RNA sequence: CGGUAGGGGAGCGUUCCGUGUUAGGGAGAAACGCGUGCGUGAGCCGCGUUGGACGAAGCGGAAGCGAGAAUGUCGGCUUGA
RNA sequence: AUCCCGUGUGAAUCAGCAAGGACCACCUUGCAAGGCUAAAUACUCCUGGGUGACCGAUAGCGAAGUAGUACCGUGAGGGAAGGGUGAAAAGAACCCCCAUCGGGGAGUGAAAUAGAACAUGAAACCGUAAGCUCUCAAGCAGUGGGAGGGGGACCAGACCCUGACCGCGUGCCUGUUGAAGAAUGAGCCGGCGACUCAUAGGCAGUGGCUUGGUUAAGGGAACCCACCGGAGCCGUAGCGA
RNA sequence: AGACAACCUGGCGAACUGAAACAUCUUAGUAGCCAGAGGAAAAGAAAGCAAAAGCGAUUCCCGUAGUAGCGGCGAGCGAAAUGGGAGCAGCCUAAACCGUGAAAACGGGGUUGUGGGAGAGGCUGCUAGGCGAAUCAGUGGAGUGC
C-alpha cells in the first residue's frame, strides 16, 4: 500500500514504507508477544515447604502400638499447618528469543498495521506551554478520537508535546527508544512522522 | 455491636488518627448525597476520626429508649445521626448555592476559605474574627 | 496461584446422585457408596439389554408352542417351524406369538392352510 | 486482517 | 548443575572421526606366554562398542560428539 | 475397533493473566439448589426461585489444576443406646 | 613443587636471596621473615517508596480476637483454636405468656424467610407433612420385563413417583498363578492431601537465521523493552599413545 | 564490660549419608558450639603471573570447563593463565647515619626494581507542612453504574 499524510489537519499523501515480514508465520508475532509477556512477569509467588515452616521437628507419638497411623511431624504436609508440597517459590520466568526473530516480529505487526496506519508532518512548534486541550483538538482534527486507542511514533519526542500527551490514557507516545511489540498490537491507529518512516523503512527494509 | 476490628486507628504514640476535612462546626451545609438530598442544615458536633459530622435535625432516626429506673413507659425518642463529610457541601445563603471550597491568603495575615462561584469568604462565625 | 477445588466436586456428585435417587437405604444418600452402586446399575442395564433379546424370543417360542399344541393331538412347535420353511414363509416369532394372543382365529387359519 | 492481541496463536505442533 | 563427565569411563571410550565409539580389547596384559601369536594380534586392536552397551556409555559421559548412525 | 502392565493420539474442566476499567449485571452477577436441551465423554447450555454484587465468551497464556481408598489429615455428625 | 606448622638443627645479604610444579645448569621475574588502606561484594530483626498471571481465614507469619497467649512439661522445651447484623444501633418503647430464659404481636429498617446463637448457607445426621407401598418371607438390594394405584392451575399412544410378581446379577480398592472373599484398607459427610522447580545432557516437534549461527556478563528516564556488548561456544580435517 | 535477625572473621569440630557392604575416600571443614567486630567483614599494594611475547595491589560477575588434572584411577573431587567486564588508590615504618652515657630513650636523615639508599667529599537533601483545575439532574434504601 501507500500511506497518508497530514500537514496540520489536511492531507497531501506520499511516503510508502517498505518493510520485511514472513509469509505463513503469524506464529512469529505470537511467539514475540508471549516472550514479551513472560519476561516482564514479576513472579513473586512464595510458599514454605515442610522444612522452612515454623514447627516441631519431633515424632509426636511412637511408631507401633497405637491404632493411629505412623506420624513423622505435626507440621507434616498432610495436616493443616505447614506443608505445601510442590508450591511455588520466588521464580524467574525470563526466556530467551533471538535478535532477528524479535526484530522480524516487530516488523510484521507494523507491516500488517499499515491499512489502519497514518502519518503526520512535525507539529512540535505549536506547543509553547504544555496543553492537553489543544492536543485533543488536534486528535479530533486528524480524527483519532479520544474513545479509540492510538500509538504516536515520534522519532524525536519533545518535552511540551509529551507532557500534554501524558494524561490521555488511550494515547501512547513512543520514541524509537521505547518501541514496543505489545504496543503496536495494542493500538488501533498508528500515526508516524516523516523521520519515523525514514527510520523504519531504512532499518527494517 | 461495637465491632472489634473497626475502631480509632492508634498511631505509634497511642493517639487516634484524624482527617483534615473541608468543613468546620460553625457552618451551614447542603447535602449532596444520600436519602436527605438537598436539605440545608448546620454542623453541631464533629467526629474527626470517621470524617462524619452531626447535623442538627436531619437524620431523623427513631429510638426505643427502654425505661431506666422505675416501672414506667420510657418513650420513643426520635434522634439525629452522624453523616459523612463527602456527602455534605458548603452552602452560601446569598445566592443559596453549593460550592467547592478553596483557600486564600488575605491582607489580614490569616489564611481563609473562600468559595468558587460567588467566591465569598466563610470564616467570621463561632469563636469568630 | 492457589487453586481451591470447591465448585468442581459436588457439581458432578449431584449428577452421580441423580441416578441413584430411587435406590433403597444407604445406596441413595452416601457419596462414595452411590459412586460404587451407579456403576453396577449401569453394568446390569447393559448386560440385561442383551439378555432381553434372547429372553423375549424364548417367551414367544413358548407362547407359540402352547398355541399350536391345541390343534392336532401329535402336532408340536418343532414340526410347525419346519412346516413354515417348507412352504417358504418368513413370519418371525414375535408376530406369530402376538397374533396367537390377539387373534387366535388367524393362527387357526395359518394352521389350516399350511398342512394341505 | 491485522495482528492484534485478540488474533494471535501458536502454529500446530510447536 | 552442569553435567560432570564420568571420567572413569571416558578413559576407556574414545570416539572416531565419523562418530563411532571405540574401545580396546581385554585379555592381553599378562599371562601372555600361554596364548598364541594369533590371538594376541586380535587382542591388540580397537573395535566398536556393541550396540547393546552404547546406552550406558553415552549415558555416562555426555560430551562425546557421538553419532548413533542417523 | 476384547484387553492388565504399558506406549501413542485427541480432548474437557479448575483458578489466575493478556485482550478488558469489553457486554452482561440491584428490572439481579458470583454462588446454591433443579431441567420431558445437547455431546462419545470429561462436560456444555437455557430456566426462574433462594441469593445479593460481581463478571461471559472467543483468540491466546500460566499453574498450589481435577480425589474414594494412603490403620492419610482437619473439621462436623452418626452407630453402639 | 608452591603455602603453613610441633620437634631438632640452622644460612646468606644484592659478586645476595627466593620463584618459575623434584632436581642441576643457563635465562626471566620478583624482593619474604614490620604495619595501614575506600570501592565494586555478602545479608534482612528493620525504615521509607514502589510492584505482584502472590494468599484470602483448613490459605497467608505459629499468630486478621489483649499469641508465643490458653494449655502441657521438674526442666530444657512443645504449642493451639476461635473473622464478616446493618448504609446507619435505627439493637426492638408498649402489650401479652411470665420468677428467669426465651417466645408472639407492636415499632424501627430496603430486608428481622438481616434479631445479636444475627451475611451467602452445600453434605452427612435429625425430624414434620403429603403420594404410593411392605406382617409366608430368603434378601451386595440393583437391573430387563412390568400387575395395581397416584400426578403437573398447561386437553400427551408422551412424561414422572410408587412398584403385585418374574428372570438375571459373587460390594469397591490394593494386589495376586488365582481374591465374593473368612487376605489388606475405609463409621459416614465436606475440605486439605502426591512426578514439581532450577540448572545441564540426549532426542522429537515448531520457528528464526544459512553473506555460517549465536551472543555471556555488563550497559538501558530501573523490571520487561528498543539498541549496544563477538569475550566465548557450536560447525568448517583426520590420523596416531 | 552487656545486648544485637542474617551476613562476616578467628577457635574447636561431628555423624547419618554416598561409595548399592566398608575402613582409604565422601558427607565437610558442612551442621553445631565458642570467641570477636563492622556496616559490611576479610583480603590487598608482588620475594606475584607468564614465556622469550608480555602483564602490573586487591575483591566480585561472564568465561576458559566440566577442559588440565587428582581419585580403593572406585564413588566422586576438579583448577588456573590467556580473554571479556564491575570497580580502581595507594601509603607509612625499622636500621646503616646523626645528636643529649651505650642496645637508659627520644627527635631528624631516608624505605625503592629490568637495584635503591644514607654517609664521606555557606551547598543540597532528609526530619513538620503549605497552595493545588473541573458536574449537574432523572434512576422507588442509598448513585460514583444506566
Amino acid at each position: 500500500p501507500i500511506l497518508n499524510f497530514s500537514g496540520e489537519k489536511v492531507g497531501e499523501t506520499f511516503l510508502n514504507l517498505k518493510t520485511a515480514p514472513p509469509e505463513k508465520a503469524r506464529a512469529v508475532v505470537h511467539r514475540g508477544l508471549i516472550t514479551h509477556l513472560q519476561n516482564k512477569r514479576r513472579g513473586t509467588a512464595s510458599t514454605l515447604t515442610r522444612a522452612e515452616v515454623r514447627g516441631g521437628g519431633r515424632k509426636p507419638y511412637p511408631q507401633k502400638k497405637t491404632g493411629r497411623a505412623r506420624r513423622g511431624s505435626q507440621g507434616s504436609p498432610l495436616r493443616p499447618g505447614g506443608g505445601v508440597i510442590f508450591g511455588p517459590k520466588p521464580r524467574d520466568w525470563t526466556i530467551k528469543m533471538n535478535k532477528k526473530e524479535r526484530r522480524l516480529a516487530l516488523s510484521t505487526a507494523i507491516a500488517s498495521a499499515v491499512g489502519n496506519s497514518f502519518v503526520v508532518e512535525e507539529f512540535a512548534e505549536n506547543f509553547e506551554k504544555p496543553k492537553t486541550k489543544d492536543f485533543i483538538a488536534a486528535m479530533q482534527r486528524w480524527g483519532l478520537d479520544p474513545a479509540e486507542k492510538s500509538l504516536f511514533f515520534l522519532m524525536d519526542l519533545v518535552e511540551n508535546v509529551e507532557k500534554s500527551g501524558r494524561n490521555i490514557r488511550t494515547l501512547k507516545l513512543l520514541t524509537p527508544r521505547s518501541l514496543n511489540l505489545f504496543d503496536v498490537l495494542n493500538a488501533e491507529k498508528l500515526v508516524f512522522t516523516e523521520g519515523t518512516i525514514q527510520y523504519l523503512n531504512q532499518r527494517y527494509g | 455491636r461495637i465491632k472489634r476490628w473497626e475502631r480509632k486507628d492508634c498511631k505509634p504514640n497511642s493517639l487516634p488518627k484524624l482527617h483534615k476535612r473541608h468543613v468546620k462546626v460553625g457552618d451551614t451545609v447542603k447535602v449532596i448525597s444520600g436519602g436527605e438530598k438537598g436539605k440545608i442544615g448546620e454542623i453541631s458536633k464533629i467526629h474527626k476520626h470517621n470524617s462524619t459530622v452531626i447535623i442538627k435535625d436531619l437524620n431523623f432516626k427513631t429510638k426505643h429508649v427502654k425505661s431506666k429506673e422505675e416501672g414506667e413507659q420510657g418513650q420513643i425518642i426520635k434522634i439525629e445521626a452522624a453523616i459523612h463529610s463527602s456527602n455534605v457541601m458548603l452552602i452560601l445563603k446569598e445566592q443559596e448555592v453549593a460550592d467547592r471550597v478553596g483557600h486564600k491568603i488575605l491582607e489580614d495575615v490569616r489564611k481563609v476559605r473562600y468559595l468558587i462561584k460567588t467566591g465569598e469568604i466563610v470564616d467570621t462565625p463561632d469563636r469568630w474574627k | 496461584t492457589r487453586v481451591k477445588r470447591g465448585y468442581i466436586a459436588r457439581r458432578r456428585r449431584k449428577k452421580i446422585r441423580f441416578f441413584a435417587s430411587s435406590f433403597r437405604g444407604a445406596h441413595s444418600r452416601l457419596t462414595r457408596t452411590i459412586a460404587q452402586q451407579k456403576i453396577r446399575a449401569l453394568v446390569s442395564a447393559h448386560r440385561d439389554r442383551d439378555r432381553q433379546k434372547r429372553d423375549f424370543r424364548r417367551l414367544w417360542i413358548t407362547r407359540i408352542n402352547a398355541a399350536i399344541r391345541e390343534r392336532g393331538v401329535y402336532y408340536n412347535y418343532s414340526k410347525f417351524i419346519h412346516d413354515l420353511y417348507k412352504r417358504q414363509l418368513l413370519l418371525n416369532r414375535k408376530i406369530l406369538a402376538q397374533i396367537a394372543i390377539l387373534n387366535p382365529n388367524c393362527i387357526y387359519m395359518i394352521y389350516n392352510e399350511i398342512i394341505k | 486482517t491485522r495482528f492484534r492481541l485478540d488474533n494471535l496463536g501458536p502454529q500446530p505442533g510447536s | 548443575y552442569k553435567m560432570k563427565t564420568h571420567k572413569a569411563s571416558a578413559k576407556r571410550f574414545r570416539v572416531t572421526g565419523k562418530g563411532k565409539i571405540v574401545r580396546r580389547r581385554a585379555g592381553k596384559q599378562h599371562l601372555l606366554a600361554k596364548k598364541n601369536t594369533k590371538r594376541k594380534n586380535r587382542l591388540s586392536k580397537l573395535i566398536q562398542v556393541d550396540r547393546s552397551d552404547y546406552d550406558n556409555v553415552i549415558g555416562a559421559l555426555p560430551y562425546l560428539k557421538v553419532n548413533r548412525k542417523v
